[PDB]
């Protein structure tokens, strides 16, 4: 019953779901910035994949999954959610979810907007910044080669990339079947080391 | 919720 009352207070007047107005109040009550890492973890746990929305089922299944029926109960889980997201297999799952989440399927697109990709990459790696992440994100904001978005395979293979190479770049082969964007980046990153 | 701010405007 507490869960029903909790849902009802953020729920949309018309739809059977939490939309943006509720989502914002919901994060406010959690005392959490709406764009911060714990909120990504929550969306992950609730299996949302549509930004700024929790359907009735996602909210109920997600609250049940973390054993909370209250604002205070959810907050109490945060530290263990943070811990969970650090385990190797959970992280891979959170990482795959993060692409789908950032993806506007309402249109819908098949690629992430460059800037969402940049924000989500920063967010998802919160607890574990790989050596190559700072420059990779500098490279993308500059966007030397004018890409429109980030596809599912580029997102997918980026994780392995971060594990294979750097800080040295000694394990990078231009000959390897990496998405070509990775090569564009390695060049760009060689140039900036020069100009440095 | 990266798109929340835009969606609220």
């Amino acid at each position: 019953q507490r869960l029903e009352e909790l849902f009802r207070r953020y729920k949309d007047e018309r739809e059977d779901a939490i939309l943006e107005e509720g989502m914002e109040r919901f994060c406010n009550d959690l005392c959490v910035d709406p764009t911060e890492f714990r909120v990504l973890l929550l969306a992950w746990k609730f299996q949302a994949a549509t930004m700024c929305k929790f359907t009735r089922k996602e909210f109920f299944d997600g609250c049940k999954a973390i054993s909370a029926d209250s604002i205070d109960g959810i907050c109490a889980r945060f530290p263990s959610l943070l811990t969970e997201a650090k385990q190797e297999d959970k992280f891979k799952d959170l990482y795959r979810f993060t692409f789908q989440f950032g993806l506007d399927s309402e249109e819908g697109q098949r690629s992430l907007h460059r800037e969402i990709a940049i924000a989500l990459w920063k967010l998802v790696f919160t607890q574990n910044n790989p050596p190559v992440l700072d420059q990779w994100l500098n490279f993308l904001t500059e966007n030397p080669s004018g890409i429109k978005g980030i596809s599912r395979d580029t997102w997918n293979m980026f994780l392995n990339f971060t594990q294979v190479i750097g800080p040295d770049l000694s394990n990078y082969s231009e000959d390897e079947a990496w998405p070509s964007l990775f090569d564009t980046f390695v060049e760009w990153e060689m140039e900036r080391r020069k100009r440095e | 919720m990266l798109t929340l701010a835009s969606k609220l405007k």
